[PDB]
């Protein structure tokens, strides 16, 4: 019942794939997406933009990578996201923190099952 | 359907 179907939480180092592949495909599929570089409010505090994205979206996609887990905004977003619903994507191999080590994720790195990645992602969002 |  939220304005956006999904918010995308990601590190700037992964922007190329996130914007040109993930957001591109989501929007083509009719999925309404909050993306910081378009939808953040300039002059709001970081925490305000985090909260706007989370509370106005049904779920938060978490784009896991080594750079995600070194990024302050990503961590703060994730912590609040755990109190709602998240869709973790393993985009690049990394050390996944203990509190995510028992959560099912969509594994982009597993090339042989890549043929079902988008099906699975879109199904969850639409469910 | 909501997670969890
Ligand atoms: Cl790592």
């Amino acid at each position: 019942g939220k304005t956006y179907d999904v918010n995308i939480c990601y590190a700037p180092e992964d922007r190329e794939w996130v914007i040109n592949t993930l957001v591109f495909k989501l929007e083509r599929a009719g999925i309404k997406t909050f993306v910081n570089i378009r939808d953040d409010t300039p002059g709001n505090f970081f925490a305000e933009n985090i909260m706007d994205a989370i509370e106005n979206s049904n779920r938060t996609i978490v784009v896991m990578s080594p750079d995600f887990f070194k990024n302050n905004i990503c961590d703060k977003t994730l912590q609040i996201g755990l109190s709602h619903q998240i869709i973790p994507i393993l985009y690049r191999p990394c050390e996944v923190p203990y509190f995510l080590n028992h959560m099912t994720y969509l594994d982009w790195c597993d090339k042989d099952v890549r043929p079902v990645f988008w099906r699975n992602l879109f199904r969850d969002i639409r469910n | 359907h909501h997670h969890h």
